[PDB]
């Protein structure tokens, strides 16, 4: 079954899709072939909590029923700068303006 | 393959472009990556999920759940549909 | 043009309402005015008597949206193999997200209002412009 995420690090956010079957390490890869960094120099986060590569998507709860097309779920992203990880840090996107008196 | 929409707040949105052909005004501004001066990210995060339930929902047997929309981010979202013609 | 044919040959069917709206069955007459039958909530069905060679096509009841019936438009009783119904399987199409943005605006905005938003006259229109079965009558025309 598919789920459908979003991939989020500073001011980047990935849509993609993957199996429940699959890995967080196989995401890792995913991650690689678009942002062109090893896995190694990425950890993989929901929320706050780590996820360790040999788990499953699905186990890490990422369902087809809750990571939707209309509605994805948020992975974090983080980068090995150099030697050490940064930490994990997502930009929240912009404020939608107060509700118009008309609606 | 993948392109990169960045909002008008330097938003950096990465969809896969068939996905993003699904705009014929996106299509154009390509024929990879597009800036958007007048939709900010609360925005185009929203029009990058439609792309995805598009792609995902047309031709499809499977009972079609309701795309939904925030009643703060309609008006914004109906102008972005209107200048990407999706 | 689109008009039910006056057949007298009786086909039992099943209206299947999943989508998640309130939909108004319509039934084209015999001079091919939209005839209004009675509503489904959502997720609920009905078993319908009908006929062979009879149209039919869906809305939202409230705001007259249109629907799907197994999959295209319209929706022609067929012969029942062995006593069986006909499903009518109603659906919500993949809407534009403009259309679905101006369905969202539409419900938030008292139509005196539309006038009051800040776009573009053209949008104005679109928004004036609601969901009307006879329209799609002329354009399925
Ligand atoms: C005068 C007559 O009975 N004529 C037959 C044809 C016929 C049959 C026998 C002998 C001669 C002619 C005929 O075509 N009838 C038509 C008829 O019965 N119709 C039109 C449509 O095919 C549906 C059917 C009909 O009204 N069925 C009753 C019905 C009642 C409710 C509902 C619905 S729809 C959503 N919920 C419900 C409960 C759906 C159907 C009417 C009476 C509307 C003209």
């Amino acid at each position: 079954m598919d789920v459908f995420l979003m991939i989020r690090r500073h001011k980047t956010t990935i849509f993609t899709d993957a199996k429940e079957s699959s890995t967080v390490f196989e995401l890792k890869r995913i991650v690689e072939g678009i942002l062109k960094r090893p896995p190694d120099e990425q950890r993989l986060y929901k929320d706050d909590q780590l996820l360790d590569d040999g788990k499953t998507l699905g186990e890490c709860g990422f369902t087809s029923q809750t990571a939707r097309p209309q509605a994805p779920a948020t992975v974090g992203l983080a980068f090995r700068a150099d030697d050490t990880f940064e930490a994990l840090c997502i930009e929240p996107f912009s404020s939608p303006p107060e509700l118009p008196d008309v609606m | 393959m993948y392109v990169k929409l960045i909002s008008s707040d330097g938003h950096e949105f990465i969809v896969k472009r068939e996905h993003a052909l699904t705009s014929g005004t996106i299509k154009a501004m390509l024929s990879n990556e597009v800036n958007f001066r007048e939709i900010p990210s609360h925005v185009l995060s929203k029009v990058c999920m439609y792309f995805t339930y598009k792609v995902r929902y047309t031709n499809s047997s499977t009972e079609i759940p309701e795309f939904p929309i925030a009643p703060e981010i309609a008006l914004e979202l109906l102008m972005a549909a209107n200048f990407l013609d999706c | 043009v689109l008009r039910s044919v006056n057949s007298r040959e009786p086909s039992q069917v099943i209206f299947c309402n999943r989508s998640p709206r309130v939909v108004l069955p319509v039934w084209l007459n015999f001079d091919g005015e939209p005839q209004p039958y009675p509503t489904l909530p959502p997720g609920t069905g009905r078993r319908i008597h009908s006929y062979r060679g009879h149209l039919w096509l869906f809305r939202d009841a409230g705001t007259h949206d249109g629907l799907l019936v197994n999959q295209t438009e319209l929706f022609v009783p067929s012969l029942n193999v062995d006593g069986q119904p006909i499903f009518a399987n109603i659906t919500l199409p993949v809407y534009t997200l403009k259309e679905r943005c101006l369905q969202v605006v539409r419900s938030l905005v008292k139509p005196e209002n539309y006038r009051r938003l800040d776009i573009v006259r053209s949008l104005y229109e679109d928004l004036e412009d609601h969901p009307n079965v006879q329209k799609d009558l002329e354009r399925l025309t």
